[PDB]
RNA sequence: UUUUUUUACUUAUUCAAUGAAGCGGGGCUGGACUUGCGUCCAACUUCUGGAGUUAAGG
C-alpha cells in the first residue's frame, strides 16, 4: 500500500473537469 | 576517458549549513477534516473498550475459506435484469403457443440476499448458511445476527466484503446473504462447505467471541510501555 | 406453483407481441445472423 | 425482520453496546458541522417509523442544539 | 460485586506553536561509564554588516 510522495505539507484541492 | 572539468561538489545538509533537500513530508501534511476525521474515528474506535457483541465482527472468515464459499455462491447468484427479461421474453412465447408455465419453467435456486428477508429465513429455519458481512454501518442492523444464528442453530460466518456480497446478488452492497437449498449435485460441495465453517471459524471464534474488545494504544504510547517495562524487568 | 406476477408479465408480454409493439423472441444463433 | 430488533434494542439505551454507539457516534458528530446531511439514517427503524423511505426525495439532516 | 483514598495510562476535554519540517523506535559513527556490553549523549554551521536558490557526482 504504497502512498504519494508529497514534498510540502499542504494538501490543495484537486482540480477537476469544467 | 573522462572531462577533467566536471568535478563533484557535495552539499552538506547538516544544521545551518545547506538548503535541505525536498523530503518526503507525507507524514506532516495538514489533511483535510473529512480525512482527518476518518483517520481519528478509527483511532477512538480502537482506543475505547468495544464490547463483545461489537468486537465479534473484527474475526471473519480467512481468505481461504472465503474463497471456498464464494465458489459455491457464484453458481447461484441472481438473474440480472436483461437474463430476466430475456426468460420472461421466451416463456411469453410459450404461453402464445399455449404451453404452460409449469412446463416451460423449472424452482430456481439463488442465493436468498436482503435483511429483513434473510433474519425471516433464519428465524424459520429455511437457512442452511448465513453469511454476515463486515463493515455493516450502523452496525447495530447485523449485531444481533450472530446470536440469532446461535439460538436458531443456524450455522453462519463474518465476512469481508458488503461490497463484495453486493457484487454476488448484482447490487452495490449487500449486509447479509443466506443458502437455503441447492441442486442437487452441489448438496455435496454445500455439506462440506459448511463443515469446514463450522470447524475453521466458530470452533475458533467461541472462546474470543465474548472476549471485549479495543484497549490498544499508539505507537509512542506502546514504546513507551516497553520502555518502561524494560527498565521495571532491569530493576 | 408458478407466480401469479410472473404470469400477469407474461400476459402483458403476450399482449404486446400479438399487437405487435414487442418483437418476439430471437435466438442467439438468429442474433448473430442479423448481426 | 430486523427492525423489530433495532426497535427492541434501540429500547435499551443504558446497556454496553448501546452506550459505546452512542460515545463513539457523539464524538462524531461533535467534531462534524452544527447542520449537516446524513446520508442514510443511523437509526433506520425509527426513521422508518416516522415516515422516511428509501426513495429519491427523502433527506436526512443530523443538527445539534444547545440545551 | 460494591463504598472511600492516591496513583499510573490517554482517547474525552482544556492550553500553546507552526508554512502542521524533521516526532517516536531502530541502524551507522564517536565518547564515556559500566558490566565485561547494557545504558546516556553527541553527531551538523562562531574573528569579519559578502554570497548561499535552477544538484554536482557515483
Amino acid at each position: 500500500k504504497k502512498t504519494k510522495v508529497r514534498k510540502s505539507t499542504t494538501f490543495h484541492r484537486p482540480k477537476t473537469l469544467v | 576517458p573522462k572531462n577533467p572539468l566536471l568535478e563533484k561538489r557535495p552539499r552538506n545538509f547538516g544544521i545551518g549549513q545547506d538548503i535541505q533537500p525536498k523530503r518526503n513530508l507525507s507524514r506532516m501534511v495538514k489533511w483535510p477534516e473529512y480525512i482527518r476525521l476518518q483517520r481519528q474515528k478509527k483511532i477512538l474506535r480502537m482506543r475505547l473498550k468495544v464490547p463483545p457483541a461489537i468486537a465479534q465482527f473484527q474475526y471473519t472468515l480467512d481468505k481461504n475459506l472465503a474463497a471456498q464459499a464464494f465458489k459455491l455462491l457464484n453458481k447461484y447468484r441472481p438473474e440480472t435484469k436483461q437474463e430476466k427479461k430475456e426468460r420472461l421474453l421466451r416463456e411469453a412465447t410459450a404461453i402464445k403457443e399455449g404451453k404452460k408455465k409449469e412446463d416451460v419453467s423449472k424452482k430456481p435456486y439463488t442465493v436468498k440476499y436482503g435483511l429483513n428477508h434473510v433474519v425471516g429465513l433464519i428465524e424459520n429455519k429455511k437457512a442452511s448458511l448465513v453469511l454476515i458481512a463486515n463493515d455493516v454501518d450502523p452496525i447495530e442492523l447485523v449485531v444481533f445476527l450472530p446470536a440469532l444464528c446461535r439460538k436458531m442453530g443456524i450455522p453462519y460466518a463474518i465476512i469481508k466484503g458488503k461490497a463484495r456480497l453486493g457484487t454476488l446478488v448484482h447490487k452495490k452492497t449487500a449486509a447479509v446473504v443466506a443458502i437455503t437449498e441447492v441442486r442437487s449435485e452441489d448438496k455435496n460441495e454445500l455439506a462440506k462447505l459448511i463443515s469446514a465453517v463450522k470447524e475453521g471459524y466458530l470452533e475458533k471464534v467461541e472462546d474470543t467471541r465474548k472476549r471485549w474488545g479495543g484497549g490498544i494504544m499508539g505507537f509512542k504510547a506502546q514504546k513507551r510501555e516497553e520502555k518502561r517495562k524494560k527498565s521495571l524487568e532491569t530493576a | 406453483i408458478p407466480s401469479k406476477n410472473e404470469a400477469k408479465q407474461i400476459m402483458k408480454l403476450v399482449r404486446a407481441i400479438r399487437e405487435g409493439r414487442i418483437l418476439p423472441y430471437k435466438p442467439p444463433e438468429e442474433r448473430e445472423r442479423e448481426e | 425482520g430486523a427492525l423489530k430488533y433495532l426497535e427492541e434494542l434501540s429500547k435499551k439505551k443504558q446497556s454496553d453496546v448501546v452506550r459505546f454507539l452512542l460515545r463513539v457516534r457523539c464524538w462524531e458528530y461533535r467534531q462534524l458541522n452544527v447542520i449537516h446531511r446524513a446520508s442514510r439514517p443511523s437509526r433506520p427503524d425509527k426513521a422508518r417509523r416516522l415516515g422516511y423511505k428509501a426513495k429519491q426525495g427523502y433527506v436526512i439532516y443530523r443538527v445539534r442544539v444547545r440545551r
